[PDB]
């Protein structure tokens, strides 16, 4: 009687930690997912203004020669 | 004079709330199993 | 007395996953509130750039627009 | 005017897919561990 | 016997939640090594935007200046 | 011209050492409750 409480406690116990341990493995695959998602988009974003810096100072540089040859 | 669009770079939001809800339901549940002989 | 062992066992054993279980849930916790700051974060970051490029190209197009005049 | 570089700022991704795999494994591992009297 | 099988099937899933903690601390523990990373980048990106957009304004400034003064 | 201003736009670092060292504690301690008849 008291082997099957133990028994019915036990399987419930673990039951429950393979109910949390699938719910932690979800979570962390989220966060993984969500975490690489910005990762790429900050290394976008770095290569956008990369490339947008070298336009402004292109043109910048582009003006300023305009600039010294009227003045 | 074009600067290129960055506008379309977007970050996403992760919502994890149900998975930390079901381990703290789980982490109170487990007082359900304890063994009381 | 050997029931009272496995049942002292397993008490002691449950408490610590418990344990365990919350401080899953407040790393989790915690990581969601980081991963979700830093995404609006750079969400802020690309809208400003995103004016702030605006306002430099209007400003590059009337300066060489003047530059065109000028010259 | 020599705008300052920016192209070393790297932003770097996590792989946790081990872990996780293991967490799922444990999962569905711990039925192996069921009494059965 | 019923006790021997008791004893054995908890002392197994006590491994395997140990395992399964080990894995779950270090997935956290690299999550929060690249959050942290990508915390800094950002923070890095923001600093350097600054004094870029900073230098963009003072050429910006200047060459209004010497337009002005030309025409 | 008046660039905006970002440099308020920071970002947060996150603090789970302490949950890592107490799962870690977990998981050295649970052999203390292995059965051993």
């Amino acid at each position: 009687e008291n082997q099957k409480l133990i028994a019915n406690q036990f399987n419930s116990a673990i039951g429950k930690i393979q109910y949390s341990l699938s719910s932690t493995a979800s979570a962390l695959g989220k966060l993984q997912d969500v975490v690489n998602q910005n990762a790429q988009a900050l290394n976008t974003l770095v290569k956008q203004l990369s490339s947008n810096f070298g336009a402004i100072s292109s043109v910048l540089n582009d003006i300023l020669s305009r600039l010294d040859k009227v003045e | 004079v074009d600067l290129g669009d960055i506008s379309g770079i977007n970050a996403s939001v992760v919502n994890i709330q149900k998975e930390i809800d079901r381990l703290n339901e789980v982490a109170k549940n487990l007082n359900e199993s304890l063994i009381d002989l």
